[PDB]
């Protein structure tokens, strides 16, 4: 045990896991990430055909302008001006709190950070998908296959000097034919290289590798070029919201050579990359309940074939029927990549051993589970839940031991509404969660190697980052014509007086008391949350949803002396490695 | 069939209360088909030695000399429940009778007593009982599944029917007199036996000593059966909406005509309790209200959203 | 061609583990299940008119005690487990806490006591003429099971109990000097002491010849333990040796016994496949029998390491027509493809050809079985597609042709979890589950074993009439097709009658007389067991006539056996003069050989009576009737159909069909009578127990 208050105003025993998680993640990434992988898959500029605005318009998300909104901040006299910003427009960062908001032109449905190697200090991006329409909704049973746009948004570089006056820039997007996208995952390491890397004119310095869970029931694998190399190739007269028709690196689909019968698997619904070097396997969950694995380097003429345009088609090497219904989530163990966990519409969380796929390590029945998080240091999994089957008031977020320690599920955060998305930060050891109630909640996990019942009141370990409300000055137009979004943000700089500050007193009415809206669009619903996986910007978070507005925050209270120490030591080593 | 097979079958067709020796002789005498071996003192000793030498056969001293069997052509039940060894059936003295197996036979099952020695020593206190596997097999027959585990009430139904052999039992008398329960309570516990198919339903007519005649259901175990003469369309769950939102929208699409919980279940493709939770939550958020409607046998509930 | 047979066997529990359906040579099906093994044995029941498959059911219980592998002394292991659990490194700590091999039971973890896999021995391995069941739990308890009485399954031995003790008795290394004992506190050595004794899969050899059989157990480490069993197997006493070999394969997945003959040479070796995809044959030389030989060098059948897991292997003997020689076909399920390899010994040694037959399925294969006679292969996947796959010989090696079977036309939308071809290819057993209803999942999941016809009645009749094995019990799956036709149409189809008469006329061997007895008994059943009664009485007369024929023929063997061996002057075990009387009873006995043989016996026999006594009476039992003996008090003893002695013991051996009875072999019986008692019935060619 350790007594006293940290200078950020949380007790030291509450923060001590958060500080420990930095060291454990650093030791892991030193050993089990890598600096370069898939050396053959460098982007080729001639595969990136820029669409004109005339060609792009069918792919563009149909909302040209955001809903009206205002932003309020704890301790700042209220602004109250109604903003309304175009598609691909960003407001400017608040000069001190650095929150940023920008409009994606539709409702946000996939989101991941581009993984930037430890110490690189690179430009920091999010790749995202936003649905073509604010009110249209797609049946799970059907291969939608309607065209849509993958988007890449540069957030600048999130360095301290850069945060004031920052903006989010829509550097480019990819026109996708293969339906709407349900999940996005980058190759967790080794894809990135320096934007200043000298390469021959057809090649472009690679930003990343990105895999898409298409509603068309297949996975698209792209290598992203750095934007500067595209803009150096692009004629300067072209439209700067550049929309590219991009040839896939590989197309991943369930089948076999000469398999005439199209697979019953239906939509792809969740991805996991193999969390450890050399990231050779990609796993996907399917509507028919299967989990499917592709070995991306595979030379074998039984798994790999090349299309006439030179893109790959990959068939899987292994599948198993993990679930009785659609696999809503995969999470792959970082500490040992033989183990994987999944959740499904049959509302069982199943822990798997991929050496022995016929029997799960453990199956725990639960409420209908929407996303899982598995933080490196902890044996168990944290579950976001739909409330439709929950014992009333016991819904929300639970951490669930894989079972050896045998603790009860730690009821980390009660929620009335269904948490749509969940994200852990391995650097922080903390988790954040987006709700239809419109709060974004973040919470600190105890040292889960010790019995969580020793936590006498978990309310001391969570805080609301913001709540989205509709203010009245069944469809999107009939909503926005009569309501505007109010975003009210906490003072993230410290957690002093937290349990007395009004956002907590408000949040304690969101828990338990809050009567759930069911009679309008749920326009405030937060569909995705992602902490940064990158040591640079490790305290940054991105969120968004039915409003189509992304909002970004810096959890200033959790960035710490060890974070600064670790960033500088990694910066020195990185600068010693690449020159 | 083998004589010694039929010997064990007659023992195993009684329940956990088993047979006394005179009851066994009575059962062998009353057997259909006829017992192949004529009963004689040498036979009764020989059959006693066969029973004594059988490892699954077991022996008890009952606290009372049991009354002999009535001729069954046309027992007090004492159900043993949730037994931790998993043995099932009825036996009034189950906790009060004592095993005398090691006294009747060695560990090598060699008989320590003759039939007349044992019957002199104990009379109708001597009970022969077949082990749980033997008794259950005699109820199942060969073709049913030993992996089946029944509710103990439903096993007691079989054990009553099993000992009743070709004569069977009337569902009237089972609920009225044996189990002393309402017909629905028996019927509910009988339905599983029809579902797994262990028993047969016979329409039967009682003729009273008053001269009137009355219908009843005869029940017979399969071994002994002999026929006596005389629009809402379903919802494909969408990705982008939670299950409450999707279920409320269904009810609002139904509106004033409403929908039942059963039709919610069918339309949502969910389990019974899962549909029950969805209804109760939408009631508890007071976005939906339930209204009663007498349909068929029951006042069903149909649900309407508070917009209507 | 494909039609469902009427009974679908419902299972109480979830089907479980690797390749969970198997059909044994003994015509018993087993389903490895989360709480049991369901065992279904198919009876060609002659006692009832029910046209269905008559299936008798039993189950092996899951063991109630969670199996812990022995890796050290209790106190040392307990400290090591606490060390690895308490370790601050995520990799060590979570590799320990997640890998269930280290944690077979825990506080919250579910006990994984159900069954992983099962493998039937050949016939004749049991204490009786039946076959043994190898059964492996998911917590790695390898057990051998047998069904001594009809009701119970009993554990004959636990091999994980033995093998863990043998390793502890050698400090977990096969040669002490080759690797001295590493400290259990090293997690790599802790893990190794589990991996070297975690069974993956097991398979039985053919019968070696006193009989013997080999069980190979494959471990996670790529070690293989070959157990040698003496036959008949009765328990731990029968374990002759346990020899461990190292495959050198990484992450091994499956075994089969490649076992083959060319001229005088008997060749065998293990064929082994990895989860990473290569396939290799190992020469097992570590056996006692002199008649076998083993492969000269390990040979590799597939090298490519493509990470398609080798999920199942099968192999079948084939006489290749154009190469005019004995060859062997290997097939292996590799992801969604079938690898096939044909092995053909010549002056070049192994000539080898291989390929992948391609496009079979849009999902991985989940089970496979092969017709051991024809080499027809069947493959299946959890989308419910099942595909018949026929080898066609080619001037060199093979080409494969395949065709889908439309299970939707017999079952509707279905998931198929496993298939098993019956021993003569008559039936395909299928585990079935509710399928996708046009893109909607089923709410309730239930597992049912379902049987479909592969062969027509005319093919079954032909393969019975032209049978090479000439044994009814081995062909009862084909016989059930004949039985089904008769019970459906209440007559023997005339071409079967004509051909059987021609076979009886031209050859007359007792197989056809046994076939006549079966056909007549099913015919008697078919007309509800009046002219119908006149026909029943007539057919019963024919049954009695062919009963008498088979009795006479068996008596001829018995009487000859008694004549050829030493005469037991005490007449102890055969009613030899009663047999002679029975063989002079009737003027029908035109067989001069029997008539002189009763002369030779009655010359050789003692003039002293040496009668059999009714033990309840100390009174003679005259050889009064074919089926039974009766004393003067009129109480009755059953007749042994093997030796015609009376069965006066309190226990006696009953044929599977209850058609006939046999005495237990006593220590006072001579070897040749003990060999005569170890034989199928005269009437049904099937186990007497
Ligand atoms: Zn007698
Ligand atoms: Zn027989």
């Amino acid at each position: 045990h350790c007594r006293g208050m940290a200078p950020n105003g949380l007790p030291n025993h509450i923060m001590a896991p958060v500080w420990k998680c930095l060291h454990l993640t650093k030791d892991f990434r030193e050993q089990k990430h890598s600096y370069w992988e898939f050396a053959e898959w460098i982007p080729l500029a001639w595969k990136w055909h820029l669409l004109s605005e005339l060609e792009a318009a069918p792919y563009l998300p149909q909302e040209e302008k955001s809903p009206l909104f205002s932003v309020q901040r704890e301790g700042l006299p209220e602004d109250g001006t109604l903003y309304r910003i175009n598609r691909f427009s960003s407001i400017t960062a608040h000069p001190e709190r650095w929150d940023v908001s920008f409009f994606t032109g539709g409702p946000l449905w996939a989101l991941d950070w581009c993984p930037v190697p430890e110490g690189a200090g690179a430009s920091q991006y999010v790749a995202l998908f936003s649905s073509p329409d604010m009110n249209e909704t797609h049946p799970l049973s059907q291969l939608h296959s309607g065209p849509g746009l993958l988007q890449l948004w540069g957030l600048g570089t999130l360095q301290q000097e850069s945060c004031p006056g920052n903006r989010a820039h829509f550097v480019y997007g990819i026109a996708c034919d293969n339906g709407c996208i349900w999940d996005l995952k980058f190759c967790p390491s080794g894809a990135w290289e320096l934007p200043g890397t000298p390469r021959k004119a057809p090649l472009l310095p690679r930003l990343g590798l990105l895999a898409l869970a298409c509603s068309d029931g297949k996975v698209l694998l792209f290598s992203l070029p750095h934007p500067e190399a595209l803009l150096a190739q692009q004629p300067p007269d072209a439209v700067k919201p550049a929309i590219y028709k991009v040839q896939c690196v590989a197309t991943l689909q369930v089948g076999s050579m000469q398999a005439t019968d199209p697979s019953e698997c239906g939509q792809c619904l969740s991805l996991a990359w193999m969390p450890t070097r050399p990231h050779q396997h990609l796993a996907a969950g399917y509507y028919n309940g299967m989990v499917v694995f592709w070995n991306l380097p595979t030379n074998s003429p039984l798994q790999r074939i090349r299309l006439s345009d030179g893109s790959l088609k990959l068939y899987p090497f292994q599948c198993f029927l993990a679930h009785d219904q659609a696999v809503r989530t995969l999470q792959w163990c970082k500490a040992n990549s033989h183990f994987l966990v999944s959740a499904g519409s049959d509302r069982k969380i199943k822990f798997w051993d991929l050496r022995r796929p016929y029997e799960p390590i453990n199956s725990i029945k639960r409420f209908l589970s929407t996303e899982l998080a598995w933080l490196l240091p902890y044996n168990g999994v944290t579950v976001a839940q739909d409330n439709c089957y929950a014992s009333y008031g016991l819904c929300g977020i639970h951490y669930i031991d894989a079972g050896y320690l045998g603790f009860k599920a730690y009821f980390t955060a009660p929620r009335k509404g269904t948490v749509w998305s969940l994200s852990g930060s391995d650097w922080l050891g903390t988790i954040a969660a987006g709700d239809i109630s419109g709060e974004l909640i973040a919470a600190i996990l105890p040292d889960m190697a010790l019995n969580p019942i020793n936590v006498k009141r978990p309310v001391e370990r969570r805080f609301p980052i913001y709540k989205a409300d509709l203010i009245p000055y069944r469809t999107y137009t009939e909503t926005v014509n009569h309501h505007y979004l109010l975003f009210q943000d906490t003072d993230l700089g410290s957690f002093h007086d937290l349990l007395r500050r009004e956002p907590m007193l408000r949040m304690q009415e969101g828990e338990g008391h809050s009567q759930l809206c069911l009679d309008r669009l749920q326009l405030e619903a937060i569909h995705k949350v992602r902490f940064s996986p990158n040591l640079d910007s490790y305290g940054w978070l991105v969120s968004g949803g039915q409003s189509g507005l992304v909002r970004i925050h810096f959890v200033r209270g959790l960035a710490s002396p060890l974070g600064h120490r670790m960033q500088l030591e990694s910066r020195a080593h990185f600068n010693a490695m690449f020159q | 069939m083998d004589a010694l097979e039929s010997l064990l079958d007659e023992v195993a067709l009684e329940g956990l209360d088993g047979l006394c020796l005179p009851a066994l002789w009575s059962r062998l005498e009353t057997r259909v088909p006829p017992f192949p071996l004529p009963l004689e003192p040498c036979t009764q000793e020989f059959l006693w030695r066969a029973l004594a030498t059988h490892p699954g056969i077991s022996f008890y001293e009952e606290p009372r000399e049991r009354p002999d069997l009535q001729l069954q052509d046309r027992y007090p039940i004492h159900m043993i429940l949730e037994n931790k060894d998993g043995i099932q059936g009825s036996c009034r003295y189950f906790k009060e009778r004592k095993n005398i197996t090691n006294d009747i036979r060695t560990k090598s099952l060699q008989p320590r007593c003759t039939m007349v020695e044992a019957f002199d020593r104990w009379g109708k206190k001597l009970i022969i009982v077949a082990s749980q596997a033997m008794r259950y097999r005699a109820l199942i027959g060969q073709e049913g599944d030993p992996d089946l585990k029944l509710p103990d009430f439903s096993y007691c139904i079989l054990e009553r029917l099993g000992r009743s052999r070709w004569q069977g039992e009337l569902q009237r008398d089972l609920h009225t007199t044996a189990f002393k329960v309402d017909a629905g309570k028996l019927h509910y516990h009988r339905k599983i036996l029809n579902k797994n198919g262990l028993i047969t339903m016979q329409s039967h007519v009682i003729r009273l000593p008053t001269g009137a005649q009355q219908h009843s259901i005869l029940l017979l175990l399969n071994r002994f059966h002999v026929d006596r003469r005389s629009t809402v369309p379903p919802v494909d769950i969408v990705f982008e909406r939670d299950m409450l939102t999707q279920t409320y929208d269904l009810i609002e699409r139904r509106g004033t005509k409403g929908i039942s919980q059963a039709e919610i279940r069918v339309a949502m493709n969910v389990g019974k309790l899962e549909a029950r939770m969805l209804c109760r939550l939408l009631q508890r958020f007071k976005v939906v209200k339930g209204f009663m409607e007498d349909e068929g046998r029951q006042r069903t509930t149909k649900y309407i959203s508070c917009v209507f | 061609m494909v039609t469902r047979r009427e009974p679908a066997v419902k299972l109480q529990y979830a089907v479980s583990g690797l390749e969970p359906l198997a059909w044994s040579e003994d015509h018993r099906v087993s389903v490895s299940t989360a709480r049991s093994i369901a065992v279904l044995e198919l009876i060609c029941d002659v006692h009832n008119p029910g046209q269905d498959l008559v299936i008798h059911r039993t189950s092996v219980p899951a063991p109630l005690n969670s199996c812990l592998l022995k890796v050290g002394s209790k106190t040392e292991v307990a400290e090591c487990k606490e060390k690895f659990a308490a370790s601050k490194d995520p990799t060590v700590s979570q590799t320990f806490m997640l890998d269930r091999v280290f944690n077979p039971e825990g506080k919250a973890l579910p006990p994984m006591r159900g069954f992983k896999y099962t493998s039937w021995s050949p016939m004749g391995c049991d204490a009786n003429g039946r076959c043994l069941l190898a059964a492996l739990t998911m917590d790695n308890r390898l057990t051998i099971q047998a069904n001594l009485n009809r009701l119970q399954w009993v554990q004959l031995v636990d091999l994980t109990e033995i093998y863990g003790e043998r390793l502890y008795e050698t400090s977990y290394r096969l040669s002490k000097n080759e690797a001295p004992e590493g400290n259990l506190g090293d997690f790599a050595e802790f893990q190794r002491r589990h991996s070297m004794q975690t069974p993956v899969r097991m398979e039985w050899s053919g019968i070696c010849t006193v009989g013997s059989v080999l069980l190979a157990v494959l471990f996670e480490n790529g070690n293989i333990a070959v157990w040698q069993f003496q036959l008949p197997f009765v328990g731990k006493e029968s374990i002759s040796s346990c020899n461990t070999i190292e495959s050198g394969i990484t992450s091994p997945s499956v075994l089969f016994w490649w076992e083959y003959e060319h001229n005088n040479r008997k060749m065998s070796g293990l064929i082994v496949g990895s989860a990473f995809g290569p396939i290799k044959i190992l020469p097992v030389n570590l056996k006692a029998v002199k008649g076998y030989f083993t492969l000269r060098q390990p040979v590799i059948l597939w090298k490519e390491m493509d990470q398609l897991p080798v999920h199942s292997i099968k192999c079948v003997p084939l006489y290749h027509p154009y190469q005019k020689c004995s060859c062997s076909l290997v097939v292996a399920a590799r992801g969604s493809y079938v690898f096939w390899c044909l092995l053909l010994i010549s002056k070049a040694g192994l000539n080898v050809h291989n390929s992948h037959v391609t496009g079979l399925h849009s999902l991985p294969i989940v089970s496979m079985t092969a017709d051991k006679q024809n080499g027809t292969v069947y493959t299946c996947s959890s989308d419910g597609k099942v595909r018949q796959l026929i080898p066609i010989f080619t001037d060199v090696a093979l080409k494969f042709e395949h065709q889908l079977i439309k299970l939707s036309d017999v079952f509707g939308s279905v998931r198929t979890h496993g298939i098993a071809v019956s021993p003569c290819g008559a039936y395909l057993a299928i585990i079935t589950t509710e399928g996708m209803i046009n893109g909607l999942h089923p709410v309730n999941k239930n597992y049912q074993v379902q049987f479909v016809t592969l062969k027509t009645f005319e093919e079954a009749a032909a393969q019975l009439l032209e049978s090479s094995v000439q044994n009814l019990f081995k062909q009862v799956d084909l016989i059930d097709l004949v039985r089904w036709k008769i019970l459906k149409d209440k007559h023997i189809p005339q071409f079967l009658q004509e051909a059987l008469e021609k076979k009886i006329e031209s050859s007359g061997v007792t197989y056809f007389w046994r076939f006549k007895l079966f056909l007549l008994r099913i015919l008697y059943q078919s007309m509800q067991k009046e002219p119908m009664e006149e026909k029943l009485l007539e057919i019963q007369g024919k049954i009695e006539a062919v009963e008498m024929h088979l009795t006479r023929e068996h008596m001829k063997r018995v009487l000859g056996e008694v004549y050829l061996h030493t005469w037991i002057t005490e007449n102890t075990s055969i009613p030899t003069r009663g047999l002679c009387n029975f063989l002079m009873s009737d003027e029908e006995y035109d067989d001069r050989t029997a008539r002189v043989l009763i002369g030779h016996i009655s010359k050789k026999m003692n003039k002293q009576t040496f009668p059999e006594h009714c033990s309840l009476c100390k009174e003679i039992l005259p050889f009064t009737d074919r089926k039974q003996a009766v004393c003067s008090n009129g109480h009755i003893w059953l007749r042994c159909f093997l030796t015609y002695q009376s069965c006066q013991s309190l226990i006696y051996r009953r044929c599977l069909l209850h058609d006939s009875i046999a005495r237990h072999p006593a220590p006072e019986d001579p070897d040749w009578i003990k060999r005569l008692l170890q034989s199928p019935c005269p009437f049904c060619d099937s186990p007497v127990f």
